């Protein structure tokens, strides 16, 4: 079992989806939630494009670094007129960096 | 089945909404008025909660869902450091 | 037990 | 397992980088404050927790949570045996900020009284008079410089409970000017076309007046206080007016009227206040006083018992509440064990409330006084009862040591020709018996009657003890069967009137009165004593079937206004 | 923003919530965002610095509730020889409006109303609607509710949806008296209902003997009761199945008691 | 000991270099109440030194995985926890 967020630009999508699922079964998913067809999705795992075929254990999604507390980033685009874009996951903001407390003076 | 939560950056979060009805807050505000979203997902504002504490309290949801009553040993969720204060009032505020 | 007991605390 | 909550992961998560967010948590909504401070009790960072309590900005945004007030009554309690002195801190820096806001607007100056009001009331709470004294005083005297009519009711409010805290401190004396000052601004409000419910104070100066032993005067103003309880009056001025009057008409004599008002009182502490609050844990300690004086007492410990694990539980260890708990259940026992020797137990509870009152309170306190008696007067038994000469000397030496504190006490304090000092003069005439000082122990008694006959009537429970001490003496030991005749006498008629044919010392005196009429030659009548003996026990047996106090009360037994007309039109 | 206690002016914050709570209330349209910002607004009051406005806004709720419900109290008494329908009618919209209310108020209920003889928003509504809707209707509404179901036992057929309505509405009042739920309902309608019920089977007993005879009786019982049967499923409340089936026997059958043993 | 063991595991994901020296300071802190007798309070110490020493594959960790088993089976016997020593133990000798 491996859970994921899918980070077209501003959306985040917390799936869960078995190691043996297909990749395919996840742009189903996506279909099911954002109403686009699997053949308009481009899924990207660290900046590298995950075959329909590879199951998501293949991909590099297993139960020890994509468990629900802390689930793995999994990128998406979307075809614009017979294209795909760059994967465009814009960064969440930035916490209030608590300063260390012994920085001296 | 899904509900879309919206944060005060804009960010999305589209969480389960088994996953999101364990906060109280949530559920409030997917009560009444706030249910009349028909464009599939229920879209809920969090103008006042971060991206990067919405999306901890999300991880939160699907964390709790699935480590419900279980008899294995169960993780405590990791919260960092500096964001335990920001996670601390939307812990309040939501009811989760 | 010659006695009573004690007058109040 | 289920998860754990996310409040509370959060929680966890900023006590841990405590320094990094000690600044930030002052500024989190105040029901998250007590909790992390909570989360801060239990992870066992006292030291970490004292240096935040001690801050009246922190402090008051803590005293504001009221679901979660029994917890800091632990917490706030925990830090006080932590060695940090918070209560004194507290009102110190509440002195000092109303030294500096004195001078300034009524409006600013009026929250200050509403912040040392509720922190106030913490501290009379948790026992702390001492320290809940100062606040009081600093909220009198902010109260004291506008006239208006707002003012003089917040004052007249805060000497309502500056008598409160000048009464669980043993200081009557000044307890009496509170009083007259609080009537004095009672006068003034009421000159102004106002009146203020005079339930409250009424009730405390009868508490403190049977405090002081002064039970007709006690009578007189819970009669009075009684009169002014009206249907708007908070629950807990209800229940103090209720508890204090169930106590004054015990010691009056009272005991068919004295009943509704306790069952009453401890019915509402637990409808309203509930079965663990401390203030339901003070009407259980007075209903098992009025149990103990109406010769119940097999299931006065099972009262006192329910009171001390109430403020056991909330109030935590080293606690003057506790410990007043302790040396009343340490008496109680002694009593209702009395008749078997097995005072392991109420010594223990008696040697606890001691060890918990001489740690919190200066050697030259009253209440300290009241824990060292029932101490020795276990002692007594439990060294009339062994069989090593040595211990019976050793004991009895520490007895005497005991007593003659109390003693001298009670003297500075009250006074000589006072009720607590005859009584203390009695317990030392019997502890004079049982050292086999006839002769003083004679003196002792014969002071004690004397002084309580002067005062508490000739027919009443504590003159009719002394007598019964007096006429053992002189019959089981000094062999004045004439004398004794007489006294057991009149303690079986002040037994039978009281308390009708079911008391229990009435045990005690049949047998020395069967001993004196054998030692004499009235053999028939030693005959008819054993007959009567042989009823009161078959009695007593009988009477042993009563059900347990805390189900007398029932599920909505009346309401106030029918037990407060019930006690006015009963006289 | 965030969510910290800052501090805020209780004016406007009030009336930006006061626009919402009225259209949610009496059931208008608010959008899902505005809804969504109102639980904002109630968070903000309610941690707000330097003083929690936790007691300005539930006085202010109260004070608002009061207000609308002795309006609906005052519409409902103009419209005479229709207060039963009116009342019916306002009774569903202020109920959805209590209920949301609730929902809207989840951390003043959680945080101030349990924290600190307080009442629960959405109870609150419900008190307001007893105590100043149907405790002044105690009179009028009964009258009409108690001569309505006499005239369609005699074969009209009124509108359904109105007179259970207006019936279950007392116990739907008392969903926080978990104490007696059924208290104020066993009161207001069902002990006149059953003195009612009573007389009807009392003055028509004697009716019902006077044209009929021993071989039929026994059979005419079973129709009647089975009338009141349906009407029982239909107009009264489920926890009031047994009383009022056993009331009837008393009132009908002991009545006639020696008749019946032949 | 809590405040380690809940600091650890946010780090345990993080680089093999401040794992290191999260194991360093583990080791001085456990060492230290070894030391001094809160051996219930050093368990858990070391016990998060060792889920800092089985996350990699490696000789180093290896060597610091069986010094936190030998280290552990000192706060065990302290402890009287001897049903958990032997386990202690055969793991140690898996490692070695």
């Amino acid at each position: 079992d491996v859970f994921l967020m899918i980070r077209r630009h501003k959306t985040t999508i917390f799936t869960d989806a078995k190691e043996s699922s297909t990749v395919f079964e996840l742009k189903r998913i996506v279909e099911g939630i954002l109403k686009r067809p699997p053949d308009e999705q481009r899924l990207y795992k660290d900046d590298q494009l995950l075959d329909d075929g590879k199951t998501l254990g293949e991909c590099g999604f297993t139960s020890q670094t994509a468990r629900p507390q802390a689930p793995a980033t999994v990128g998406l685009a979307f075809r614009a007129d017979d294209t795909f874009e760059a994967l465009c996951i814009e960064p969440f903001s930035s916490p209030p960096e608590l300063p260390d407390v012994m920085k001296p003076q | 089945m899904y509900v879309k939560l919206i944060s005060s950056d804009g960010h999305e979060f589209i969480v389960k909404r088994e996953h999101a009805l364990t906060s109280g807050t949530i559920k409030a505000m997917l009560s009444g008025p706030g249910q009349f979203a028909e464009n599939e997902t229920n879209e809920v504002n969090f103008r006042e909660i971060p991206s990067h504490v919405l999306s901890k309290v999300c991880m939160y949801f699907t964390y709790k869902v699935r480590y419900t009553n279980s008899s294995t040993e169960i993780p405590e969720f990791p919260i960092a450091p500096e964001i335990a204060l920001e996670l601390l009032m939307a812990a309040n505020f939501l009811d989760c | 037990l010659t006695r009573n007991k004690g007058p109040a605390a | 397992w289920i998860p754990e909550t996310l409040y509370n992961t959060a929680i966890s998560a900023v006590v841990d980088n405590y320094i990094r967010s000690r600044r930030d948590i002052r500024s989190l909504p105040e029901n998250i404050q007590f909790d992390v401070y909570y989360k801060l009790y239990q992870q066992g960072r006292l030291c970490q927790l004292g240096s935040e309590f001690c801050e009246l900005e922190v402090f008051a945004k803590v005293l504001r949570a009221l679901d979660k007030r029994h917890l800091l009554h632990h917490c706030f309690q925990a830090l006080m045996d932590h060695g940090v002195k918070v209560a004194s801190v507290l009102a110190y820096s509440f002195s000092r900020r109303c030294s500096y806001i004195a001078e300034s607007d009524a409006a600013v100056k009026e929250k200050a009284i509403q912040v040392g009001f509720v922190l106030g009331g913490f501290l009379s709470d948790a026992g702390w008079y001492s320290d809940a004294e100062k606040v009081f005083l600093s909220c009198l005297q902010l109260c004291t410089l506008h006239d208006e009519m707002l003012h003089w009711f917040r004052a007249v409010e805060c000497c309502v409970r500056l008598l409160h805290v000048r009464n669980g401190n043993c200081k009557y004396h000044l307890g009496e000017e509170t009083f007259k000052l609080a009537q004095t601004y009672m006068d003034k409000l009421s000159k102004h076309g106002q009146q203020a419910n005079k339930a409250a104070l009424y009730g405390e100066l009868c508490a403190l007046l049977f405090a002081k032993s002064h039970y007709d005067e006690a009578y007189k103003w819970c009669i009075e206080a009684m009169k002014e309880i009206t249907a708007g009056l908070p629950v807990k001025v209800v229940v103090d007016v209720l508890r204090q009057a169930s106590k004054a008409c015990v010691v009056k004599r009272e005991f068919k009227k004295a009943e509704q008002l306790i069952k009453h009182a401890v019915y509402l502490a637990r409808d309203h206040f509930g079965s663990k609050h401390p203030k339901y844990s003070d009407t259980l300690l007075d209903y098992g006083f009025y149990l103990l004086n109406v010769d119940n007492i097999c299931q006065s410990v099972a009262i006192y018992q329910a009171a001390l694990d109430i403020r056991q539980s909330v109030f935590g260890g080293k606690n003057i509440h506790v410990a007043t708990a302790h040396e009343d259940l340490a008496y109680s026992s002694y009593v209702h064990q009395y008749s078997s020797g097995k005072f392991d137990n109420a010594l223990f509870h008696a040697e606890r409330a001691i060890g918990i009152i001489t740690h919190i309170l200066p050697e030259d306190h009253l209440l300290l006084a009241s824990s060292k008696r029932v101490k020795a007067l276990i002692l007594e038994e439990i060294a009339i009862d062994c069989h090593n000469k040595e211990t019976e000397q050793r004991l009895l030496q520490e007895a005497h040591d005991l007593h003659l504190s109390s003693l001298q006490l009670a003297k500075k304090a009250f006074g000589e020709f006072n009720v607590q000092t005859a009584k203390h003069y009695g317990n030392l005439g019997r502890l004079y018996q049982s050292m086999r000082k006839f002769k003083e122990a004679e003196e002792m008694h014969i002071k004690a009657i004397q002084i309580k006959e002067q005062l508490l009537g000739q027919e009443d429970y504590e003159v009719a003890l002394s007598v019964g001490h007096l006429a053992s003496l002189y019959n089981y030991d000094m062999n004045q069967y004439e004398n004794a005749e007489k006294l057991y006498l009149r303690s079986i008629a002040i037994g039978k009137k009281l308390f009708g044919e079911g008391y229990s010392g009435l045990e005690y005196d049949y047998r020395g009165l069967i001993k004196l009429y054998n030692s004499i030659g009235n053999y028939e009548k030693v005959f008819e004593y054993h007959n009567v003996l042989s009823n009161w026990n078959r009695l007593r047996d009988r009477q042993y079937s009563v059900t347990d106090a805390l189900e007398d009360v029932s599920t909505s037994p009346q309401s106030t206004e029918e037990v407060v007309q019930s006690f006015l039109i009963s006289q | 923003t965030s969510l910290k206690p800052r501090v805020v002016d209780f004016d406007e914050t009030w009336n930006k919530l006061l626009t919402t709570i009225k259209a949610v209330v009496m059931l208008e349209y608010v959008e899902r965002a505005t809804w969504n910002d109102r639980f904002s607004d109630i968070y903000a009051l309610c941690v707000a610095y330097p003083e929690p406005l936790g007691e300005r806004l539930y006085t202010e709720t109260k004070i608002f509730l009061e207000n609308h419900v002795r309006h609906l109290h005052k519409r409902v008494l103009e419209s005479e020889e229709q207060v039963l329908v009116m009342y019916h009618r306002y009774w569903e919209e202020y109920s959805k409006g209590a209920d949301y209310m609730d929902c809207l108020y989840r951390y003043l209920n959680t945080q101030f109303i349990k924290k600190n003889p307080l009442m629960e928003i959405g109870e609150l509504a419900l008190d307001m609607w007893r105590k100043l809707m149907v405790e002044p209707l105690q009179a009028i509404l009964i009258r009409m509710l108690l001569r309505e179901i006499k005239n369609d036992r005699g074969g009209e057929d009124p509108n359904q949806k109105v007179i259970h309505g207006v019936i279950n509405s007392f116990v739907h009042v008392e969903q926080y008296k978990k104490k007696f739920p059924l208290k104020f309902y066993q009161e207001i309608f069902e002990s006149p209902f059953l003195t009612e019920t009573g007389e009807y089977y009392k003055q028509e007993a004697s009716n019902l003997l006077q044209e009929s005879n021993c071989s039929q009786y026994m059979e005419k019982v079973l129709g009647r009761l089975k009338d009141e049967e349906i009407r029982c499923r239909k107009y009264l409340h489920p926890s009031s199945y047994t009383k009022v089936i056993h009331e009837c026997q008393q009132r009908m059958v002991a009545d006639h008691l020696q008749f019946l043993h032949a």
